[PDB]
């Protein structure tokens, strides 16, 4: 399935001059000492996580720091985003930044939670360190960016521990010591990411590495007609389709799901069918070896009639919200507590996030305020409590509410932007908005007031993948086809 | 005549066990903190001024590296020393400093791609001050000293890094040798039938045994032993006879008779 | 698998005496160690197993002859190691194919000349 598929995470590595200096100034010692780490980290991923780190690209700042460095992790890696989202351009899945300046925190590297494939969040910070060191943190950051971190409720209850008890796990504070295996509640955050549709980008093969053209590499890249890999691991797949990075008598296929026994499959095949509602499936072009790109329904999206929108391919709804800031077993709450607490209280209903003077929240739209759960444990499974959780009590209802925070200025314990109070009204700036205060896109419409002339629904590149039988760019002309 | 031995473990913490002189039964005397105490990695143990402190050290980076007395306090109860930087080995040894006239108590602290760390017992702070660096090189992993003719020579060893024995001065050491590593984690002098000898481990080759020359002032090679992946080299002397026990990670602890 | 005449252990392939080159080496293995060999010829591309080794020590041989290229299929070795083996002459074309090597020692081998 897709999660057996092989991922490819395009990972561009950002460099400051402190361990530029620390390296005596070397350029090619700098930039094989990345490659190195970078194949560490794949060899790490490779054994469970079936997911291929590709060095795209790779900047080194021989002359000096751009931008402010400090030893707080939380400002440098702001400053690094926000210098990725200033210059840094080039596709990549993840921008990880090598700090030279160690930082003076407790953790190893800093990275956002689920932030993968993202503008804003797609990467992290990982402090200077041993090669083997900084592969770890490396590994540890790309982790957090996939959304697998270690579970604090079930730390807590012991649902799932480190099989690696003789010096722990990854996830843990850096030992020494490294390990060399990950828990299965790695794993299963990353079929819960991957299922909710974040992590789309991981799912493309780049055309051009840092890596001189080799053979066996398991990327068909410049120079390479086909590759299968080592011929030790190309008998499982792709056997007769290429041997020795060359194509056997009449071939067309080196590997891939869309070409089965080294020949084309039939035409309007799924080589990748949908996580959910917000996913769109993937049919073959009938000419490429490789599955479709991954498309996903276009932010705003709902994940139903009503409730719930689809924002770079994961959904969101309170009940979402409360499972991921909570557990999966909190569930939002009614309209009950959202109208009977958000009007007015200190700690139980807010809009915004003001200790003084809390802000208040109007009659016409309660569903942007305090984020309200039912049956809150005792710890969420990410974040930090700001004092204690709010609990408040013909229907009865165990009302109850929080303040999660993360590595980031953003809070999570209200809800999240984007989150639906009705039609066309979702959370913005922890208010209830219209569409037009996002500013979507409009998609290639040809009637009024219809997305992809109606029948049809448009990907996350703003493209029409119109229904079938519907060859028009623009799901206009009906061509029948065999 | 009351064992306080320091029973440490990667997971769940570490503890103190109380030896009785009578039933010979390890009771835990001290629950020592696990707040910070997660992956220890190496602990060092030292009397002064009648006052019994030990130096813990956490493989991660998370904790720190602090001092305890002997019945057993808290995150940083009288010093905090080396913190928010990697702590991996530390060594407790006595030398004589430039400013003070007699023997002065000192800790070396080695840790993974960072410099290592002088810390004088300074008796003013009562406290063990002065973080500094050595002139050598950087990312030392193991340490260790000894007194040869009242000048002391001490070990600056790094596992594949070309290690050094290097002779203290007053302010900071003077070199005097470096020899290759080959697999060496750990680098041990020893001093047996008053012969200072010195192991350096091979994960890579045949473990080395170095006899301080009488006339070079540098250590010869001496001996070629074979050990299983030594971490360290710990000497008894019983009775008329000595003997060597050499650990071993990844096999048999291997045992040797001084003869 | 793990030669019996070797000392080769879980995680290493660590040879106390060969007889000649060992092209029993399975890839599990993620070091080589060599102390005293026998043989005097450096044979060609003999670990053409496993191009992620990464580490090998020759020590006290005499490899008066070596092979040119010596040792060809491992792009990622990073650790090339040759001491005290005393050998008459070097081949010229011996240092290629190794384009992610950082380590080097020739200690102890007694050469008077080498190559351009």
């Amino acid at each position: 399935n897709v999660e057996e598929e092989t991922k490819y995470i395009e990972l561009m590595i950002v460099n400051d001059h402190l361990m530029f200096k620390k390296h005596r100034l070397s350029v090619v010692h700098t930039n094989t000492y990345a490659k190195s780490v970078v194949n560490m980290a794949d060899l790490i991923y490779k054994d469970q996580l079936k997911t291929r780190i590709v060095l795209v690209a790779m900047e080194t700042w021989a002359t000096d720091n751009k931008f402010a460095i400090s030893e707080n992790p939380l400002i440098t890696l702001r400053e690094f985003m926000k210098y990725r989202r200033d210059f840094i351009k080039e596709k990549s899945d993840a921008v990880h930044l090598f700090s030279g300046s160690q930082f003076e925190s407790s953790r190893s590297g800093a990275a956002y939670i689920g932030g993968i494939c993202s503008l804003l969040k797609g990467g992290g910070v990982n402090e200077f360190g041993k090669t083997d060191l900084m592969a770890v943190t490396l590994a540890q950051s790309l982790a957090h960016n996939i959304g697998i971190i270690s579970d604090k409720r079930k730390l807590a209850s012991g649902e799932c521990k480190c099989e690696d008890t003789w010096s722990g796990c990854i996830m843990g504070d850096t030992g020494y010591y490294l390990p060399k295996k990950f828990t299965q509640c790695n794993i299963e955050e990353y079929h819960d990411f991957l299922n909710s549709g974040g992590g789309a980008c991981l799912f493309n093969k780049p055309s051009k590495l840092l890596d001189p053209p080799e053979c066996g590499n398991g990327f068909i890249e410049t120079g390479e007609e086909c590759d299968c890999g080592t011929p030790a691991e190309c008998v499982l797949e792709g056997a007769e389709c290429c041997k020795k990075c060359t194509l056997t008598q009449d071939s067309q296929c080196s590997d891939g799901l869309c070409c089965k026994k080294c020949k084309f499959q039939p035409m309007g095949t799924v080589c990748r069918e949908a996580v959910n509602d917000c996913d769109i499936r993937e049919t073959c072009s009938g000419n490429s070896s490789q599955c479709a790109p991954n498309i996903h329904k276009m932010d705003g999206y709902s994940c139903d009639g009503v409730q719930g929108i689809c924002f770079g391919g994961r959904c969101k709804t309170r009940d979402r919200q409360c499972k991921y800031i909570w557990g999966q077993k909190v569930t939002a709450s009614d309209k009950y507590c959202y109208e009977k607490l958000n009007i007015e209280g200190t700690e139980k209903g807010n809009c915004g996030k003001d200790k003084d003077t809390w802000i208040q929240c109007n009659k016409r739209d309660v569903l942007c305020g305090y984020l309200l759960c039912t049956n809150i444990g005792n710890i969420p499974r990410l974040g930090e409590l700001d004092g204690e959780i709010t609990s408040t009590l013909g229907r009865t209802l165990n009302c109850s509410g929080g303040h999660v925070k993360l590595e980031e200025d953003v809070d999570l314990g209200y809800v999240e932007d984007g989150t639906p109070c009705g039609p066309q009204m979702m959370c913005l700036e922890h208010r209830c908005l219209p569409v037009a205060s996002f500013n979507f896109s409009t998609c290639l419409s040809s009637k009024e007031g219809t997305i992809c002339s109606g029948n049809g629904v448009c990907s996350n590149e703003l493209k029409c993948v119109c229904n079938r039988h519907w060859i028009g760019s623009d799901c206009n002309t009906y061509f029948p086809h065999n | 005549t009351q064992l306080y031995v320091i029973v440490a473990q990667l997971f769940g913490g570490s503890h103190i066990y109380k030896r009785d002189s009578f039933a010979n039964k390890f009771i835990k005397i001290q629950d020592i903190e696990i707040l910070k105490i997660r992956k220890p990695n190496d602990i060092e143990t030292f009397k002064i001024e009648n006052n019994w402190y030990f130096v813990v050290a956490d493989s991660s980076k998370a904790g720190f590296t602090t001092i305890y007395k002997w019945n057993g306090n808290g995150f940083y109860s009288h010093q905090s020393l080396h913190a928010w930087y990697r702590d991996t080995d530390v060594e407790y040894l006595e030398i004589v400093r430039t400013p003070q006239t007699l023997r002065t108590p000192h800790l070396i602290l080695s840790s993974s791609s960072q410099r290592p760390v002088i810390y004088q017992w300074n008796k003013a702070t009562q406290l063990f001050t002065n973080q500094t660096d050595i002139p050598n090189m950087e990312d030392v992993y193991a340490v260790k000293h000894f007194s040869v003719k009242g000048d002391v020579y001490i070990c600056l060893t790094r596992f594949i890094g070309d290690s050094k024995v290097m002779k203290w001065g007053g302010s900071s050491f003077q070199d005097i040798q470096a020899m290759p590593s080959r697999g060496s984690m750990v680098f041990q002098p020893l001093q047996i039938n008053n012969y200072q000898y010195a192991i350096l481990g091979s994960d890579y080759s045949f473990t080395q045994v170095y006899n301080w020359d009488a006339e070079k002032a540098k250590f010869v090679k001496f001996q070629e032993l074979n050990v299983q992946a030594p971490r360290s080299f710990t000497h008894v002397s019983i009775n008329k006879r000595n003997f060597l026990f050499a650990s071993s990670f990844k096999g048999n602890t291997q045992i040797y008779k001084h003869v | 698998k793990c030669p019996a005449v070797c000392t080769c252990t879980k995680d290493n392939a660590l040879c106390e005496n060969a007889r000649s080159i060992p092209r029993t080496v399975p890839p599990d293995v993620i070091s080589l160690s060599f102390v005293r060999s026998g043989f005097t010829e450096i044979s060609e591309g003999s670990f053409l197993f496993t191009p992620s080794l990464q580490l090998l020590l020759f020590t006290s041989n005499s490899f008066d002859v070596i092979s040119d290229d010596a040792f060809i299929g491992l792009p990622h070795l990073e650790y090339l190691f040759i001491e005290n083996n005393n050998i008459k002459s070097i081949s010229r074309h011996t240092f290629r194919g190794l384009k992610s090597l950082i380590h080097l020692s020739l200690a102890n081998n007694n050469l008077q000349t080498l190559p351009k």
